[PDB]
């Protein structure tokens, strides 16, 4: 059902329905409220689940927030020290701006 | 003393001093003596000389080691030969997991190669979307019979090929006949496509999103460039 509102080029419900299923649980799945997002709040506590201020680096750095997951991973004593290509290159882009729709709801005929 | 003796000491040997060494709780000096691929690569584990313990593997020769190693790497933050080894193994779940968090086409490209390969429909489709490319998503979807589905992302984010797939659907269901069963209009009548006129495709917002995909949406940030996608994007994309 989220992949159907994610579908159709609208923001919300999966949005509550990500905190009815973030809120139960998860380790692998976080990334189904990102994408489509920009900003995710599950960073707060996905930082919870790593909490090696890695994730919290790689995830954070952009909204010009790199700098918490630092400070964390400073107060550790620091872990990281080496990493892979991985800067941001895909394209989270799509979706439906006027003219030719969406379909929250969709028509037809018998005919 | 006993250097002496170690000359006059051999293959086995080694080997169970090599436990007791280690037991001892000298895994250097456990490590220097270390005398069996196994053995060598537990304590290896132990150990962490990591691209010394590359050189046992060497050629691995056991994703199985691969796998062992590849949490271990990780543990020590190893990750450029990380994703070496783990690219080696090409042990997609994990190695996503670093490769997404960061964020990278690249890797998308090859894991896209990957997401071919992997056997069931739906993560595939994750990275089509994710690399952003309809088009990918709607290719996938015709392999699999994903029918229904395919058309309600040819219609939202609109490549219009709700007409090409809407008619092959039908047909779909046209073989199961029923005239409801059929279904049927593309411009007008039961549908009324263009001549609705409603929210995915057409050109000035397009243009302006030509560039967009283009630069780095922007707030503050770093190296690991911007695009945002949320409150703001609406408002745009709507002008």
């Amino acid at each position: 059902l989220s992949f159907l509102y994610l579908i159709t080029g609208n923001l919300e419900k999966l949005r509550k329905m990500m905190k009815i299923a973030e809120i139960r649980k998860d380790m692998s799945g976080h990334y189904q409220n990102a994408l489509y997002l920009g900003d995710v709040s599950e960073r707060v506590r996905i930082l919870k689940n790593c909490g090696q201020k890695s994730l919290a680096y790689l995830s954070a750095a952009t909204h010009g927030l790199d700098e918490e997951a630092e400070s964390l991973k400073e107060t550790f004593d620091p872990e990281k020290e080496t990493i892979p290509d991985i800067d941001p290159n895909a394209k989270l882009l799509q979706p439906p701006a006027p003219i030719m729709p969406l379909d929250t709801n969709w028509p037809l005929l018998t005919v | 003393m006993a250097d002496k003796v170690l000359p006059t000491i051999p293959k086995e040997q080694r080997t169970r001093v090599a436990h007791f060494l280690e037991k001892q709780g000298f895994k250097q000096q456990a490590l220097t003596v270390s005398t069996d691929p196994e053995h060598r690569f537990e304590l290896a584990l132990q150990l962490g000389e990591l691209k010394i313990a590359y050189q046992l593997a060497v050629e691995a020769e056991s994703e199985q080691k691969w796998k062992q190693l590849a949490e271990l790497a990780i543990s020590k933050c190893q990750f450029s030969l990380a994703q070496e080894c783990l690219h080696h193994a090409q042990d997609y779940g994990g190695l996503l997991l670093l490769a997404t968090a960061s964020g990278n086409a690249s890797m998308v490209n090859k894991l896209a190669e990957g997401a071919e390969r992997d056997g069931k429909n739906n993560v595939a489709f994750m990275s089509y979307f994710l690399q952003g490319k309809l088009d990918a998503c709607l290719e996938l979807l015709i392999r699999t019979g994903r029918l229904p589905e395919a058309a309600f992302l040819a219609r939202t984010y609109l490549p219009s090929q709700v007409s090409r797939v809407v008619k092959l659907w039908r047909e779909n269901l046209s073989k199961v006949n029923q005239k409801a069963a059929e279904s049927l209009a593309d411009p007008t009548e039961y549908e009324n496509l263009f001549p609705g006129l409603k929210e995915a495709f057409v050109v000035e917002e397009w243009v302006k999103e030509t560039h967009a995909d283009l630069w780095p949406a922007k707030q503050y940030p770093l190296v690991t460039p911007n695009e945002e996608r949320n409150v703001m994007e609406e408002a745009k994309g709507f002008q």
